[PDB]
């Protein structure tokens, strides 16, 4: 009923009035209605037909109104330049004002919705040569921002991931970026991004949205493919580090770590457990999994990384704290 | 019954297990001990009665010992010299790697100053001392990277890496100082102290998971739980000085406190359940899963492999 | 479904959507008219082929379908189709082999001989570069050895060299940088004896090559004087 296009009607007068009401609200939009208009749209872009129609409508209306692709991606590029220009007392950091933060969040939620329900909108927004949303969003995660914003960025990244070839390119960029410190970064000690933020900022705030988001992204990525040869030249080819990180850190925190909200204690568990499940489901035992090779990394003969399933099983058929924690989890449930 | 006591001839000051790989389901078996109060002190490595594998004549007294990695052991002498030993497993031989002879020396005067404590985050070795000095080195650097001179007029007893590039140090006058290794100034960021009291603090430990929980021990044998962001809890325990406090690495809900009265108490959070594990003075302890080892001044090593049975 | 969106679609979006369905011919036509470089289409074809090389029966059926749409197995029709589009609509500008070789080595598929040979004669340097970029050290060493011999005389046709120590010294080029990177990797920790042997023989061969180059300088200077 919000979209004016044997039975389909020549646009009914009610439909036309409603479409005009949607368009009339966008002309000379005051600053105070910039958020509720965005959330109204986010509410209108469900029902894939409706999603596509509103996508095209609001893409054309921004063909200046503060609601348009150029404005969004230009604002992102400006915030990126300004956050990179204060990297090491740089000019007192214009830590995004709470209002601008909520604006960016509403925008990214609307984008997630639209590219979830309309695959054509996904392929259309990913490839626009001027906006380049994937590189801009992957460049902004490396900057210091509040956690909620990193969570919204990761949800958007996930929605852009429900398309196969984008997934292969995305794995490429994720491990060339070192968002999760996989190569010992010249003596990495304990992580650069996810690990450190989780241990120090998230654990202190007593809320863990960043970790839930990163696990969700790993889940979506492994669905479309357990990727192969994630790294060469740097590190050793395999999906071992992401697994090690997930398992160790998230199961620890499952046990003992302060949560302001009581419910958040279970969400973390469920999120990492889902990826454990999807990692074990596809592991079909082959006669080559039980042969292991030793790769010479930095002159230290280290056992290679067997498939995720081999190591996800060999720790299950003994009494490793994985099994103990699983039984304890069933007991608690 | 659980503890098997093997009597050696050197008072045991430090006991530390060799870090085990998490991915492999192996059980820690090799631990290291250091000895004090003797003419010729030494650093030994034992395997679980425990049988000694290899030992090396350590110059001076072994005050503090930390395992850098599986093959490197960093020991702090009583002459201030910080040394690294390389363990060759194939030949069971400990060899000298790198040393900083004058890491700690008193200002101006001749003679030497003891190195009280060391902490390690590969490849960073931060060593405090009796003199006001927080010298920081690197595994391969022949020179000292940074020296915070005159950091503390009073003797500093312990050190630990709060977060990263930040260290918490306790001193003889009862002050917990938060330091920063990035700021070029020689002044502490914050100083946490009990109002009115100057009871010296001997030990300090940080919760394995949450970084804001720090547990310290004083000469009054009291466990004080601190929150670096906000002492939250003062717990009455021993009737004598608490030399060392250690959180259980795998399951932090367990805590072990050793005192000179001779009591290796165990605190269980999972109403705190306090029990006496041992029947002269217990100096050090190290726990890793189900295996615990403690060394006493009675020249004895007590090892258990079924701690929670 | 796409018909509605088609109503408001730009050139790039259209190209992408078409290359997805398996319609390489139409994609190429559209690109040629609007003067857009077609590396995207080449890469998409390459990826489809890689997925079919190590896949199952549903993959085989979809392959049959799109092969029909474009034009004794569905994989075979794929490769000849590749060769055709590449040779026919050739671009002397990065739409050649670089984009294909890149994706191939990215996904860990041993390069086929045809591609290898083609890229060798026209551009040897970049092939060596990707070899050493990735962990294909042995292959890099082999290519280096091959290039050395071509400069000397034997088998110069395969490497596009017209100077086998004849006439005057005019055409030469040696990839010192890449050779140095290789030597560093071979002697990283002096533990692998296989790596050590390769290094030694390579070094010996290089020495002979350069002694030959010195004899050649003597001769050339004499000639000019």
């Amino acid at each position: 009923e919000y979209w004016c296009p044997v039975a389909h009607q020549r646009p009914p007068q009610r439909q036309v009035l409603l479409s005009k009401f949607v368009r009339q609200m966008s002309d000379l939009l005051p600053a105070t209605l910039y958020l509720p208009y965005l959330k109204m749209l986010r509410g209108l872009a469900s029902g894939p037909q409706c999603a596509h129609y509103c996508f095209s409508l609001l893409k054309a209306n921004g063909g200046g109104s503060p609601v348009s692709w150029d404005h969004f991606f230009h604002s992102l590029m400006l915030y990126h330049e300004h956050l990179r220009r204060d990297l090491p007392r740089h000019p007192p950091l214009r830590g995004i004002t709470q209002r601008e933060l909520d604006g960016l969040i509403a925008c990214l939620q609307l984008t997630c919705t639209i590219i979830d329900w309309s695959e054509s909108a996904r392929l259309a927004l990913c490839e626009h040569a001027q906006w380049m949303p994937v590189v801009v969003i992957l460049g902004l995660l490396q900057c210091s921002i509040p956690p909620l914003l990193k969570a919204e960025l990761l949800k958007t990244l996930a929605a852009f991931g429900k398309s196969p070839e984008i997934a292969a390119s995305l794995w490429q960029s994720l491990e060339y970026t070192q968002i999760l410190q996989t190569v010992r970064a010249t003596g990495l000690r304990q992580g650069v991004g996810i690990e450190v933020e989780l241990n120090e900022i998230e654990s202190r705030c007593e809320e863990y949205p960043l970790t839930r988001a990163f696990c969700q992204l790993i889940s979506t990525l492994v669905e479309s493919s357990f990727p192969t040869n994630l790294g060469a030249g740097l590190r050793a080819p395999g999906f071992e580090p992401y697994l090690q990180f997930l398992r160790d850190t998230v199961f620890l925190r499952y046990r003992t770590r302060a949560y302001r909200r009581a419910a958040e204690k279970w969400e973390v568990a469920e999120a990492v457990l889902d990826v454990f499940y999807k990692l074990l489901k596809d592991y079909e035992p082959q006669p080559e999994d039980f042969v292991d090779q030793y790769v010479e990394l930095q002159g230290e003969e280290r056992v290679a990384f067997k498939p995720p399933g081999f190591s996800l099983m060999h720790h299950l058929l003994n009494e490793s704290p994985m099994l103990e924690l699983c039984l304890s989890l069933m007991e608690e449930g | 019954d659980k503890f098997a006591a093997k009597f050696v001839s050197h008072k045991i000051s430090r006991t530390r297990w060799r870090p085990v790989s998490a991915s492999s389901l192996q059980q820690p078996d090799v631990f290291a001990t250091g000895s004090w109060d003797n003419e010729e002190n030494k650093v030994c490595v034992w395997a679980t009665d425990p049988k000694q594998l290899c030992d090396i004549k350590h110059p001076g007294d072994v005050m503090d010992m930390q395992f850098l990695d599986k093959e490197r052991i960093v020991t702090g002498s009583s002459t201030g010299t910080v040394t690294i030993f390389r363990h060759h497993e194939n030949n069971q031989t400990l060899s000298v790697n790198q040393r900083w002879e004058q890491a700690h020396y008193h200002v101006g005067s001749n003679m030497r100053a003891p190195c009280t404590a060391i902490v390690c985050s590969s490849p960073e070795i931060v060593s405090v001392g009796e003199d006001g000095r927080i010298n920081c080195f690197r595994a391969e650097s022949r020179d000292v990277l940074r020296t915070i001179d005159d950091a503390d007029s009073s003797t500093m007893h312990g050190v630990t890496f709060l977060r990263t590039t930040e260290i918490l140090t306790v001193n003889s006058v009862g002050q917990l100082k938060l330091w920063d290794l990035r700021k070029q100034g020689n002044d502490p960021t914050q100083i946490f102290s009990v109002t009115g009291e100057r009871v010296p603090l001997h030990c300090v430990d940080r919760h394995p998971n949450q970084q804001h929980v720090v547990a310290t021990g004083g000469q009054d044998g009291m466990l004080c739980i601190w929150d670096v962001r906000h002492p939250m809890s003062l717990l009455n325990a021993h009737e004598a000085e608490m030399w060392e406090v250690h959180f259980h690495p795998s399951n932090p809900d367990h805590l072990f406190t050793c005192s000179e009265d001779g009591s290796l108490w165990h605190w269980d959070a999972s109403q705190l359940e306090i029990t006496n594990l041992l029947p002269l003075s217990v100096n050090s302890l190290d726990v890793l899963g189900q295996n615990l080892v403690c060394g006493t001044d009675a020249e004895a090593i007590y090892v258990t492999r079924r701690l929670f049975s | 479904s796409t018909a509605a969106i088609a109503g408001s679609s730009a050139a790039e979006e259209m190209v992408a959507l078409l290359v997805q369905a398996g319609l390489f011919d139409t994609a190429i036509s559209l690109c040629q008219t609007f003067k857009l470089a077609l590396t995207s289409v080449f890469e998409g074809l390459a990826c489809k082929c890689i997925r079919l090389q190590q896949g199952g029966e549903a993959a085989q059926a979809e392959a049959w379908e799109w092969l029909a749409a474009n034009q004794s197995s569905a994989t075979d029709e794929a490769w000849r189709l590749m060769i055709s589009y590449l040779d026919k609509y050739e671009a002397k500008n990065t739409l050649y082999h670089h984009c294909i070789i890149n994706k191939l080595l990215s996904h860990g598929v041993p390069l086929p001989n045809w591609l290898i040979n083609r890229y060798k004669a026209m551009d040897a340097a970049e092939l060596l570069r990707l070899y050493l970029k990735y962990d294909l050290l042995e292959e890099a060493a082999e290519l280096v050895l091959e290039y050395v011999d071509a400069l000397l005389g034997k088998g110069h046709q395969y490497f596009g060299i017209q100077a086998p120590l004849s006439a005057t010294s005019q055409l030469v080029w040696f990839p010192y940088s890449a050779i140095d990177h290789l030597r560093q990797a071979l002697g990283e920790n002096e533990s692998n004896q296989h790596n050590q042997a390769i290094l030694s023989k390579l070094q010996r061969k290089m020495d002979e090559y350069f002694q030959k180059l010195k004899k050649a300088t003597d001769d050339y200077k004499k000639l000019v004087q």
